[PDB]
DNA sequence: AGACGGCTGGCACGACTTTTGCAATCGCAGCCCT
DNA sequence: AGGGCTGATCGTGCAAAAGTCGTGCCAGCCGTCT
C-alpha cells in the first residue's frame, strides 16, 4: 500500500492473474531518509 | 560655407570595457549569466504541499497493458523494445528490422517481432506503434464496424491509393479505383474521422512562459511604454568594501580597492546607459509602428533599421545591437522586436507597403476563398494588384511557401 | 517533416497543431450550467459570441 | 547486453540487516557524487532543458525524462551504457536521478553544526574548551594560537586582534595563530588520541 | 514545482544552494586574486554562516 | 495524346542589414646606461 | 654628471566587408483538353 514501486504493479498483476501473493521489496521513503542523512557529513549505510 | 579655421569651441575610441558594453544588450537572460560572472570576480559590486504528480506520459499506459497481458519472457523484452520505439505521435519511431539488430538474439526473428508487435498494437485503447499512416489507417477501419457506408471503398483506398489522396488527385483516384462519382466523396469523409495520430491524445504538455521584458500598452489614447521593472537587472556598489577600500591600510589593498571600485562604477553606467538606450529605441519604433500595434498585422507600416535609426541619434549599429533577442508585451500579443522591421513592397498610389502586411493580406484572401475552386497565385497577384501589389506573384509564391499554402490543385477538394 | 506533411495532405486542419487542453467536469459531478461569463482584456476582440 | 537479464537487474534487493552508523569522510564523499556543481543556475527558461555544471545539470545526477542523450544523439534502447561524446550522460532510466548526490568542494574549511551545538560540545569536549572560546574562534574573531612552545603562550588559548598583533610584535614570526574554521581543524587533527587517554 | 507556469520559483532547498554556491564561487575566485585578508575573511565569514 | 497553364523551384541581382575589429594622444621623474 | 625612457590614464561607434533578402524571371511538368 506504500512508495514500493517495484510491489504495486506486482500485486495488481497478481491480483488480475488471482494469485493472492506478496511480494515485499522495500520502500522507497526509506531510501529519501538514506539520501537526505547522507547530505549531511553522515556516513550511513546498510551491511550484509 | 565660408572658409575658415576654428574660431569658437565645441567622440571617441571605445576600449574593452565600452567594447565589451556595446557587445552586451545581446539578451537578457544570458546578460544576467554575464553579470553574475563579473560579480563573482568584482568584490565592490552587489502531503498537502505541492508535489509533482505522476502521469500516464503516452507510455506507462502501454507497460501497463504490456504487464497486465500474459506475455513471454522473451516477448516481454521485445515489448519493452518496441515500447522504447514510441512516439508522442504515436508511430514506431524506429524500423522493425533495428528492433531485431538491437534485441542481438539469433533466436529473435522478424515473425516473431511482428505477432509482438500486431499483439501490442491492439494492446493499447488507442491504436499505436503502426509505423505507417496507411496501417493506423488500417486499424481505424478494423476498429470500426463492419456495416459502414462504403467501408470496402475506403479500406482499398488506402489499400494502394494514398498517393491519390495526397495529391488530391480525386479524377485519378475514381479512374483508377473506378469509384462512384460523388459518391466516394462520402467513403472519404469516413476515412477523415479516423483519429490520425491516435498517440498523441495520451500527449499533453504546454509552455505558459513569455518571460516578457517590455511592456506598451494604449492609454489616455496614446501609446505608453515602460521597461519591465522585474526583468531588468540592477547592480549596487557594496558600500562597506568602498569604506572599507578607502580607510584601507595597506597602500596595494587599497589601490586595488579603487581599481575595482572604478571597474564597478563603469560596468554599472554602461548597464544603465543600455537599458536607458533600449528604453528610448523601444518608445521610437513602437511611435511608428503604433498603426500595426492598434489596428493589426495588415497596417504594418514597411520600416528599415534606417527608418529607426533616423528618429534617434543613435546609430544603425546600435539600432541592431538594440534589436538583439528582445521581446516586447503588448495588448496585441508579444512579439520580437526585428519582427517590427519589414520589407517595402511597391504598390499603387505611390504608398509602399510592408512585406509581413502583405503576406497577412494574402493569407487571409486565401483562407476566406471557395473550397471548391482554389485561387491561382497568378489570380491572387491580380486580386491584390486590385488593392495595388505591384508584385509578380513570385514574391507572393515566397510568401505563400513562407505561410506553407498548398497548391491551387492541392487546395481543391471535394464538396 | 514528410510523415506530418503527408497526414496533413491527408486529414489537415489539425497538423498536430494544437493539443487538447478543454475544461472537462472533474468526475462525480453532475450538474446543469446556469450561466457562464466572459472576460477579455483591452486590445483583444474576439468575441465570438461575448 | 542480452537484454534478457538487464531487465531482471534493476528489481533486485539485498537482504540489508545490521544497519550501522558513523561520522563520513571526504573520500566517502567524493566515492558517492559522480560529478561537481559549478554555477547557482537550474534551469534555462529559453530552452527549458538542464544547465550545464550546476542544479538539475546533465553529465551529472544522470540522464533526462528518457534514454534520449541531451545533446539528441544517441536516443534509443539500443544503446545501454554508452556515454556520448557532445554530451556526457549514461543511457539509463531516468528513476536514477534520485539515487544520485552530488558534491561541492568548497575549498574553505567549514565547521559542522550539528557538533559543537547541541547540548554536549562535540569540539569543547574534544579540546577541552570553552563553547564561549569555540564559535568566537569560528567567526574570524577570536584569533587563537595554534602552536609554539618557545614563545611563553599557551597551546589554546584566546590572543584577541591586539593582542594577536602585539604578540607577532615582540615574539616576530613564531606564535603561530589563525581565526578561521583551519585553526580548529589544525588544533584538532595535531593532537594525539592514546596519550590524552592515558593522561585523563 | 512551477506556481504560474512561467517561473518554477524552487524555495526552501535551491535558494540556500545557490547562495552556498555563489558566495563559494566568488570566494574561490577572490582568494586567487591575492585579496586583502579583511575581505576574504569577511567571505569566508558570510560563507561559513550560509 | 501533345499542347496550354499554373506551380514551383532554381537563379540572379542590386538594396537593406550587420558584425567585428580596432583599440589615440596625452606630462609626471627617477632610475639605469653611458 | 647627463641622456633615455620608462609606465601611470584615457575611451556608446562604425564601417566594410560580408551577407542576405525582395523581387523578378526562366525551365520544366504534369492535369488536362483537346
Amino acid at each position: 500500500k506504500s512508495d514500493d514501486v517495484n510491489g504495486r504493479t506486482k500485486m495488481y498483476k497478481n491480483i488480475v492473474d488471482g494469485n493472492h501473493q506478496m511480494e515485499p521489496g522495500m520502500p522507497e521513503s526509506f531510501n529519501v531518509l538514506l539520501k537526505e542523512i547522507r547530505s549531511l557529513g553522515i556516513n550511513i549505510e546498510l551491511e550484509d | 560655407m565660408k572658409q575658415g579655421l576654428q574660431l569658437r569651441l565645441s567622440l571617441a575610441m571605445t576600449p574593452q570595457l565600452q567594447q565589451a558594453i556595446r557587445l552586451l544588450q545581446l539578451s537578457t537572460l544570458e546578460l544576467q549569466q554575464e553579470l553574475q560572472q563579473a560579480l563573482e570576480s568584482n568584490p565592490l559590486l552587489e502531503l498537502p504541499v505541492y508535489q509533482g504528480e505522476t502521469t500516464q506520459t503516452l507510455q506507462d499506459y502501454l507497460m501497463w497493458q504490456v504487464e497486465l497481458t500474459p506475455f513471454t519472457d522473451t516477448d516481454r523484452a521485445i515489448a519493452t523494445s518496441i515500447v522504447d520505439a514510441v512516439d508522442d505521435t504515436g508511430y514506431l519511431t524506429i524500423q522493425i528490422e533495428d528492433i531485431v539488430d538491437s534485441i542481438g538474439d539469433d533466436e529473435i526473428g522478424l515473425e516473431e517481432v511482428e505477432a509482438v508487435l500486431k499483439r501490442i498494437q491492439r494492446f493499447d485503447p488507442v491504436g499505436v506503434a503502426a509505423k505507417d499512416l496507411r496501417d493506423c489507417l488500417l486499424i481505424q477501419l478494423s476498429q470500426f464496424a463492419k456495416e459502414t457506408p462504403w467501408l470496402e471503398e475506403a479500406r482499398l483506398i488506402i489499400s494502394d491509393h494514398l498517393d491519390l489522396l495526397a495529391n488530391h488527385d480525386f479524377r485519378t483516384l475514381m479512374r483508377v479505383t473506378r469509384l462512384k462519382e460523388e459518391v466516394l466523396k462520402e467513403a472519404v469523409n469516413l476515412i477523415q474521422s479516423l483519429d490520425p495520430r491516435p498517440g498523441q491524445s495520451i500527449q499533453t504538455s504546454e509552455p505558459e512562459y513569455v518571460i516578457p521584458d517590455v511592456l506598451v500598452r494604449k492609454v489616455s489614447g496614446r501609446w505608453t511604454v515602460e521597461l519591465n521593472a522585474d526583468s531588468i537587472p540592477r547592480l549596487k556598489i557594496n558600500q562597506q568594501y568602498a569604506a572599507m577600500g578607502n580607510s584601507a591600510r595597506n597602500d596595494a589593498d587599497g589601490q586595488f580597492i579603487r581599481s575595482n571600485l572604478q571597474e564597478a562604477r563603469w560596468l554599472i553606467k554602461s548597464l544603465e546607459s543600455r537599458n536607458d538606450t533600449l528604453l528610448r529605441v523601444s518608445r521610437c519604433i513602437v511611435e511608428q509602428q503604433q498603426a500595426f500595434f492598434e489596428q493589426g498585422e495588415e497596417y504594418m507600416k514597411p520600416m528599415v533599421l534606417a527608418d529607426i535609426a533616423q528618429a534617434v541619434e543613435m546609430h544603425e549599429s546600435t539600432i541592431s545591437r538594440v534589436t538583439t533577442q528582445k521581446y516586447l508585451h503588448s495588448p496585441r500579443g508579444i512579439f520580437e522586436l526585428k519582427y517590427f522591421f519589414s520589407s517595402h513592397v511597391n504598390t499603387e498610389g505611390g504608398g509602399e507597403a510592408s512585406s509581413t502586411a502583405i503576406r497577412a493580406l494574402v493569407k487571409k484572401l486565401i483562407a476566406a476563398e471557395n473550397p471548391a475552386k482554389p485561387l491561382s497565385d497568378s489570380k491572387l497577384t491580380s486580386m491584390l494588384s486590385e488593392q495595388g501589389i505591384m508584385v509578380a506573384r513570385r514574391t507572393v509564391a515566397k510568401y505563400r511557401e513562407s505561410l506553407s499554402i498548398p497548391p491551387s490543385n492541392q487546395r481543391k477538394q471535394l464538396v | 517533416t514528410p510523415e506530418e506533411k503527408l497526414l496533413r495532405a491527408i486529414f489537415g486542419e489539425k497538423a498536430s497543431d494544437v493539443k487538447d487542453s478543454s475544461l472537462r467536469v472533474p468526475n462525480g459531478v453532475s450538474g446543469t450550467v446556469i450561466d457562464v461569463q466572459v472576460f477579455t482584456r483591452d486590445g483583444v476582440e474576439k468575441d465570438k459570441r461575448a | 547486453k542480452d537484454l534478457l537479464k538487464f531487465l531482471k537487474a534493476q528489481t533486485k534487493t539485498e537482504e540489508f540487516d545490521a544497519i550501522k552508523i558513523a561520522l563520513a569522510s571526504p573520500d566517502m564523499i567524493r566515492s558517492w557524487s559522480f560529478g561537481e556543481v559549478k554555477k547557482p543556475e537550474t534551469i534555462n527558461y529559453r530552452t527549458f532543458k538542464p544547465e550545464r555544471d550546476g542544479l538539475f545539470c546533465a553529465r551529472i545526477f544522470g540522464p533526462v525524462k528518457d534514454y534520449e542523450c541531451l545533446c539528441g544523439k544517441y536516443k534509443r534502447l539500443k544503446h545501454r551504457g554508452v556515454i556520448c561524446e557532445k554530451c556526457g550522460v549514461e543511457v539509463t532510466q531516468t528513476k536514477v536521478r534520485r539515487e544520485r548526490m552530488g558534491h561541492i568542494e568548497l575549498a574553505s574549511p567549514t565547521a559542522h553544526i550539528w557538533f559543537l551545538k547541541s547540548l554536549p560540545s562535540r569540539i569543547g569536549l574534544l579540546l577541552d574548551m570553552p563553547l564561549r572560546d569555540i564559535e568566537r574562534v569560528l567567526y574570524f574573531e577570536s584569533y587563537v594560537v595554534i602552536e609554539g612552545g618557545m614563545t611563553n603562550l599557551e597551546r589554546q588559548q584566546i590572543l584577541t586582534e591586539e593582542q594577536y598583533l602585539d604578540a607577532l610584535e615582540e615574539f616576530g614570526d613564531e606564535f603561530d595563530a589563525k581565526m578561521g574554521a583551519e585553526a580548529i581543524q589544525a588544533l584538532l587533527k595535531s593532537m594525539d588520541l592514546e596519550q590524552e587517554c592515558e593522561q585523563l | 514545482v512551477p506556481l504560474d507556469g512561467g517561473r518554477f520559483a524552487t524555495s526552501d532547498l535551491n535558494d540556500l544552494y545557490r547562495r552556498v554556491i555563489n558566495r563559494n564561487n566568488r570566494l574561490k575566485r577572490l582568494l586567487d586574486l591575492a585579496a586583502p585578508d579583511i575581505i576574504v575573511r569577511n567571505e569566508k565569514r558570510m560563507l561559513q554562516e550560509a
